[PDB]
């Protein structure tokens, strides 16, 4: 109504044992110690080529970064779902289908090499 | 930082549309004690909030000028043509 | 199949002899030689069964079904020894005997010839089910539960018996191969009704139908954890595999005595399912939700389609891997409880988030996420029953929507909410167990990425 | 509709990022100077998907009136697609109304921000998309469906004043 | 909603039922016409797989904006006279219906015409 | 005045508008005091064992296993086959039973006499 | 425990004013009318009747539930908003660090010390707390679910663990 | 914590913006400004229509080519 | 937010009851109960203790609006409810 003494003294001894808790739960100078961990030399490599601070070398840092991930992310599928489709795909019949082109009045065709005939005049009307 | 609050003294009920909110409730018999609490809601630079075809006009002077410079060049353009 | 037997029946002198830590360990691996081997048994000719001898023969519906057993037992003695560790050397013995003698069984009646033998094996697994469910069982109606299976089971069998001998007088033998190269129209005579009722009920008491489908909930629920899941995962396919056997000599009657029982199956996965939306105990749950799967598999069974019969063995399997595994994850979270009602411990997610992803996929194997082998193998069947009558699909179409409700309400009421703070016994996640849901999870998707052999004997 | 609607949905995650994570719309205000570039993101987010012409945004909805105006359909099935627009313009202004205009509304303590290269990057993409993206598919892509032509004037013009109204 | 409200409110046989109208034949009334000609041709129709809904009797501009616009890249913006001549082409044929829609409601009012004048003989 | 929200069955009176808590009684504020008493105590009871240091498991709760065991075990042996109760099983159980049967036939029969006679389509279903 | 009628003028003036803050929306006005509705409270309270007062609190909250705003403000973290609940997924409880394993125990170690020292507190607290509940326990079992105090000195006040090592407002 | 972070917090005051960000706020307004009325008047055809709506009543007897009305 | 701390919290508050026209300067203290101290009534305190369930963002529960009166206890509720313990 009501903040009585005798439920006071729960109230700020519960409050110092919280808080001392919440102390507590503050990490210390060592926390986190991290176990010993190898470190492969290319990226020993790659950090020194962060450290000097230069701007070519952080962009060229982030290019290899992209660079690799070219190679490793978007080159080796063009690599290896081509060599599924042209060899393993496309050789067997209709699992790869297309289309016949909208080949339009006045377009030569490569094979035959006929320019499909033109049409009549159009109704020449303008507005 | 310590989080220094400026000074009470500045976060006045007068010069806010709270006014027309404490004399009228003046006039009802009560009185407002609260409205300085939302005084800054209606000062600093809060305050003079644009209106709605304001607010969709943002912008619209430059654009205009844009307009005009690129119709003037596609004017050029097709004069020398 | 003595490539099979022989290792299997010699695999008894080693655990009944092994010494007091090596059971275990011997069980397992020697389990898992066998499992590799029967892998090989997979082998299927175009359209010829495997003919080993004149006793034992094997197609693509009994293979899956070996294999499954097989690659099984392991799984059993791996989510055994964490409740039976506290026992004499011999009672686990003779557990482990229990266990081997159980697959044994199960492997004879599966590569069967003579449908007596079939008949004979078929219902020999009821003892040593019997003897898991009674003297290991932890609860209280364990007793009872032994009761209701074996008297449930045999009220059915004793008219089959009857059945296969009047036949094997009046045909000439019981041998699957004459009986159906050999088959003859039935006439719509009531005495040939009966025979009909006599071949059928038995199977559909272990399928179970509708009605008289009590036995599961009340020993499932009660077995221990491996004799849930070698009950669950397989014994309920004894009376699927007997029909599709038993069906060859067996029509054109079916149909006009196929309506009480399809529809019987097709509302009671409704009843069955709507039961487990208002469950208060896990494995009561999945108990219910695997009546409601193999009364779709009845209903696969009595269309005779061939693409119901696909869909059938499709759904056979994978809701055996299903059913095992989550009564293993039950039994997991149980065991760490000391309980089974599933609101004692909730919001375990955070705790073990392994046990929160193999439930995540076991749940959604049981709603039958596609391409898994349980959605293909429950939509084969709906396509069919749609063939067979279109108003299926809404009863079908109801079905997976109230499983899928359930099929992730346990889900949210026991790992997706707030843990129970008074209790604090749930310790790290041993990697026995997650192991043990490893070794049911990947041969799901395994066998979902080539579902061809698991497509039975119409494929 | 992911143009416009995807923009003024995380121009709505940045307003309630920035108001201490505040999401009814009575407990912010006056926030049209406190941040422009959240609000220019939203105001743009309305203009396109309000659909003013000259933009991503209207390059479907007009002709999409009229698609509904020129053709065998019933009463209310075009009356629901112009009230609708309606009132998609009411709450378009009414949410500029409430967040950025009008009076503080937020808790005393300012937090408003957006300084984040995430952000505003993020937003500026879908910015220029909304502004463009519509104008290239249109006139790019093949007339896949014959344009209406020549028709009476007032139900082409229906679907503006409806919003402006 | 001029025409709907003359049909639905006031009397339905004054308007063209949207169906079967025109319900006179065209030589009748209108003097003797000419069957619409075809510019565009039947392989040079299937030859570019125009949809059936744009395969009218103007699809011949169509075809030849295709024919520019596959060869007008990366310039999305070109080949605006010729779809500025199938609009123009389109609205002509729309013109042409609307013709026909006006032939059918002239007739019908005179069709109103010979029905009650003749029957004003009682 | 605007008449007032009538108690629905999933929603029941408003505890604004409750009259009890209005016209109180001398015997109402007793009924609501000694259940106060006892959930304290079990309140009590439940802190000690819950904040005991040597707690392990799990807090065993009777009223969980009461539910259960009511919801489970009493169900049958508290069951007498009064007329209302045979009623409804005949009504749940048994009833839409000739329902489903009737039409899944109905529908069954009426396509049969469309096979037979050759009125049904039949060009591309050699898959069933 | 029981509902006093301030008590019950109080809850309503709470209802009554947040709900009109739902209503008007806009700060001024939410002044205005709510000086007004606390005229319109206080101006009767000499209701010398009990059961009067109960009758016009009838009519008031009657008016205010029919009036109540179909969508009234809750703010996100409190009961009802958006951030109800949604940090739940993040605490866990503090007996799970006693199954740290021993490499995670020494990676994070003087942390564990302390949990070992609190451990300590809590196990010389509990005899100390629970016959000190014991000799203050209303006798012949509680009547009111207050909580024991620790009116000696040293003694950790009874039922004070869980409270203390609740998870933090914001574990993350 | 954030010691000294870019935003500083402002008690009920007007937080500071730095002058990047509401000038590309305003670039890209006025971006979609001049581009809706550079294509209204390139254009303005596409939006009032490219040809009037022909009105049926005013057209003649002849075009439109029913029989004499006095047959 | 950097970690809210007991004094700023406590400003806040304080900026807000001595902003109130019935609070005035002077009789501000960090001992101000709301009935004695500074002569406000029930309802008086319910205003103040809205305005600041507005302010801070936070609700107070109905066992504290009714109840929470001095400004000490009042940041210590806010200090063990936010977790605020620097
Ligand atoms: C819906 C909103 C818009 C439309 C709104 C339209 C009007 C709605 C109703 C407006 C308020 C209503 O008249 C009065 C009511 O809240 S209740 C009845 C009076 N009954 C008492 O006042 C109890 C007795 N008195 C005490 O309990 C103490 O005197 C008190 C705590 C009050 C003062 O504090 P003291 O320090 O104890
Ligand atoms: C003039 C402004 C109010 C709206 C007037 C009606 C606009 C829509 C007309 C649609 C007519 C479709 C049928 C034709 O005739």
């Amino acid at each position: 109504s009501g903040y009585t003494p005798d439920e006071k003294l729960r109230l700020q001894q519960l409050r110092e044992l919280r808080r001392r808790w919440l102390k507590d739960q503050e990490l210390s100078p060592r926390e986190p110690v991290l176990p010993p961990r190898r470190v492969w030399p290319m990226e020993q490599f790659w950090n020194k080529f962060l450290q000097d601070g230069a701007p070519w070398k952080n962009v060229i840092y982030k290019t290899y970064r992209h660079s690799i991930f070219a190679v490793t992310h978007v080159l080796i599928p063009v690599w290896i779902i081509h060599y599924y489709l042209k060899y393993h795909v496309t050789a067997k019949p209709y699992t790869v289908v297309e289309r016949k082109p909208r080949i339009f009045p006045g377009d030569t065709i490569l094979e035959t090499g006929e320019v499909i005939p033109l049409m009549k005049e159009f109704p020449d009307q303008h507005h | 930082s310590k989080m220094e609050l400026p000074d009470y003294k500045q976060w006045k009920i007068e010069g806010t549309p709270l006014e027309t909110v404490q004399e009228k409730l003046a006039a009802r018999g009560l009185r407002d004690p609260w409205g300085r609490n939302e005084a800054w809601r209606y000062s600093g630079g809060f305050a003079n909030n644009v209106s709605f075809v304001g607010a969709l006009l943002k912008g619209f002077k430059w654009g205009f000028a844009a307009f005009v410079v690129a119709v003037g060049a596609e004017y050029y353009l097709e004069s020398q043509n | 199949m003595l490539k099979i037997i022989i290792p299997t029946t010699m695999l008894l002198p080693m655990t009944w002899m092994s010494k007091h830590n090596m059971i275990w360990i011997n069980a397992t691996v020697h389990s898992l030689l066998i499992s590799l081997i029967s892998l090989s048994l997979l082998n299927q000719l175009g359209e010829n069964s495997l003919n080993f001898s004149l006793t034992f023969f094997s197609d693509s519906l009994s293979a899956p079904l070996l294999v499954l057993t097989t690659w099984l037992l392991p799984l059993m003695l791996m989510a055994s020894q964490s409740h039976l560790s506290k026992e004499t050397t011999t009672r686990k013995k003779l557990y482990i005997t229990m266990l081997i003698l159980l697959q044994l069984f199960l492997i004879m009646t599966f590569t069967a010839t003579e449908l007596i033998l079939f008949y004979i094996l078929f219902e020999a697994t009821l003892v040593p089910t019997l003897i898991i469910i009674t003297r290991w069982g932890n609860q209280t109606e364990r007793l009872n539960a032994g009761l209701y299976f074996l008297f449930y089971t045999l009220a059915g069998s004793l008219p089959l018996l009857v059945a296969l001998v009047y036949i094997q007088n009046t045909t000439g033998s019981l041998n699957f191969l004459i009986i159906h190269y050999w088959s003859h129209p039935l006439s719509n005579s009531w005495s040939n009704i009966f025979m009909w009722l006599a071949c059928i009920m038995a199977f559909m008491v272990k399928m179970p139908l509708y009605g008289l489908h009590l036995w599961l909930p009340k020993a499932h629920v009660e077995a221990p954890i491996a004799g849930s899941m070698v009950l669950a995962a397989v014994l309920l396919k004894l009376g699927g595999y007997g029909m599709m056997r038993i069906t060859t000599i067996l029509n054109p009657l079916t149909n006009y005595m196929a309506y009480p029982f399809l529809m019987l199956s097709m509302w009671g996965m409704i009843m069955t399912s709507s039961i487990c939306l208002r469950q208060t105990d896990l494995k009561s749950l999945i108990a219910y939700s695997s009546v409601s799967h193999m009364a779709l598999v009845i209903v696969a069974i009595m269309i005779q389609t061939p693409w119901s019969f696909m869909g059938a063995t499709a759904l056979m399997i994978a809701h055996g891997l299903t059913s095992s595994m989550l009564f293993c994850l039950a039994n997991t979270n149980y065991e760490r409880v000391h309980s089974r009602t599933m609101i004692l411990a909730r919001g375990l997610q955070t705790l073990l988030p392994l046990m929160a992803t193999w439930w995540l996929m076991a749940s959604l194997t049981n709603l039958a996420l596609p391409p898994s082998i349980n959605l293909i193998g429950e939509l084969f069947i709906i396509t069919a029953s749609f063939s067979w009558s279109n108003i299926t699909i809404i009863l079908m179409g109801m079905n997976m929507m109230i499983t899928a409700l359930y099929s992730l309400y346990m889900l949210i009421t026991t790992q997706r909410g707030k843990y129970t703070h008074h209790i604090n016994n749930i310790k790290a996640s041993f990697t026995r167990e997650n192991a043990l849901m490893a070794l049911h999870i990947l041969p799901l998707l395994l066998l979902t990425l080539n579902p061809k052999m698991i497509l039975g004997p119409l494929y | 509709h992911a143009f416009f609607k995807a923009m003024l949905f995380m121009c709505s995650g940045s307003i309630i990022h920035s108001l201490n994570d505040e999401q009814d719309i009575r407990k912010m205000g006056g926030l049209y100077k406190a941040m422009p570039f959240t609000t220019t993101a939203l105001i743009i987010g309305s203009l396109a998907l309000t659909g003013m012409p000259y933009l991503t945004g209207f390059y479907s909805k007009d002709l999409i009136i009229e698609a509904v105006n020129m053709s065998y359909t019933n009463a209310w099935a075009l009356l629901m697609t112009l009230i609708a627009t309606s009132l998609t313009a009411a709450y378009s202004t009414r949410i500029i109304f409430f967040a950025f205009l009008g009076k503080p509304r937020f808790p005393p303590l300012v937090l408003i921000n957006e300084n984040n290269p995430l952000l505003i990057n993020s937003i500026k993409r879908l910015l220029i998309g909304s502004i463009f993206a519509g104008f290239i598919i249109s006139n790019n892509i093949p007339p896949m469906t014959v344009p209406n032509t020549t028709m009476p004037l007032y139900m082409k013009m229906t679907a503006l004043i409806v919003t402006i109204m | 909603g001029a025409h709907l409200a003359r049909r639905y409110l006031g009397d339905a046989s004054k308007e063209p039922d949207p169906l079967r109208m025109p319900t006179f034949p065209p030589d009748y009334g209108f003097p003797e016409r000419k069957e619409r000609e075809m510019v565009a041709t039947q392989q040079e129709m299937n030859d570019a797989q125009l949809m059936l809904q744009q395969r009218d009797y103007c699809a011949h501009y169509l075809i030849q904006l295709l024919k520019c616009k596959r060869d007008s890249f990366p310039n999305f913006l070109a080949c605006k006279h010729e779809q500025h001549d199938w609009d123009y082409c389109e609205h002509l044929d729309y013109v042409k219906r609307m013709k026909e829609f006006e032939r059918e409601r002239r007739l019908l009012q005179r069709k109103k015409r010979r029905e009650q004048r003749e029957a004003e003989m009682a | 005045s605007f008449p007032k929200y009538k108690p629905s069955r999933l929603a029941t009176l408003p505890a604004t508008l409750d009259p009890a808590e209005y016209d109180i009684s001398p015997e109402t504020r007793k009924a609501q005091a000694e259940r106060l008493a006892i959930r304290s105590r079990l309140k009590r009871e439940y802190l000690l064992q819950y904040n005991d240091p040597n707690r392990l498991g799990v807090i065993e709760d009777p009223a969980l296993i009461r539910w259960t065991y009511a919801r489970s075990a009493n169900i049958y042996p508290n069951f007498r086959p009064t007329p209302k109760t045979s009623l409804l099983g005949a009504l749940f159980g048994i009833g839409p039973l000739f329902f489903w049967y009737y039409v899944f036939k109905t529908d069954r029969d009426k396509k049969e006499k469309l096979i037979q006679e050759g009125k049904l389509d039949q060009t591309f279903n050699i898959s069933y | 425990a029981y509902l006093t009628h301030q008590q019950k003028v109080l809850r309503l003036y709470k209802r009554a004013l947040r709900h009109l803050e739902s209503w008007c929306v806009h700060r001024d006005k939410y002044r205005y009318f709510a000086c007004l509705m606390r005229a319109r409270f206080d101006e009767h309270k000499n209701e010398k009747d009990m059961v009067k007062a109960t009758q016009l609190l009838r009519q008031a909250e009657e008016e205010f539930w029919y009036g109540q705003h179909p969508q009234p403000y809750i703010f996100p973290e409190s009961p009802g908003g958006t951030s109800y609940e949604r940090y739940e997924c993040y605490k866990v409880p503090e007996w799970c660090l006693d199954d740290w394993h021993p490499s995670e125990k020494a990676m994070y170690p003087d942390y564990f010390a302390k949990r070992e020292q609190w451990k300590r507190l809590r196990r010389e607290s509990w005899e100390r707390e629970v016959k000190q509940l014991q000799e203050e326990t209303p006798p012949g079992g509680p009547r009111t679910e207050a909580l024991p105090p620790a009116r000696k000195e040293g003694d950790l006040p009874p039922l004070w663990w869980h409270i203390v090592t609740r998870p933090r407002e914001r574990p993350m | 914590a954030g010691g000294g972070v870019h935003i500083e917090p402002r008690y009920r005051q007007f937080p500071q913006l730095t002058r990047s960000q509401l000038i590309q706020a305003e670039f890209f307004s006025a971006t979609m400004w001049f581009w809706i009325l550079w294509r209204f008047w390139h254009d303005s055809d596409a939006v009032l229509g490219h040809f009037p709506y022909p009105d049926p009543s005013q057209w003649t007897d002849e075009e439109l080519g029913i029989l004499p009305d006095d047959e | 937010a950097p970690p809210l701390t007991l004094e700023a919290i406590k400003d806040r508050v304080l900026y807000v009851l001595k902003l109130y026209d019935k609070i005035d300067p002077e009789k501000l203290s960090v001992n101000s109960h709301f009935m004695k101290d500074l002569g406000l009534d029930s309802l008086d305190q319910v205003e103040i203790i809205m305005a600041m369930e507005d302010e801070f963002g936070f609700e107070i529960p109905d066992i504290d609006a009714e109840k929470l009166m001095c400004p000490q206890e009042i940041v210590d509720y806010i200090a063990d409810k936010k977790d605020v313990y620097e």
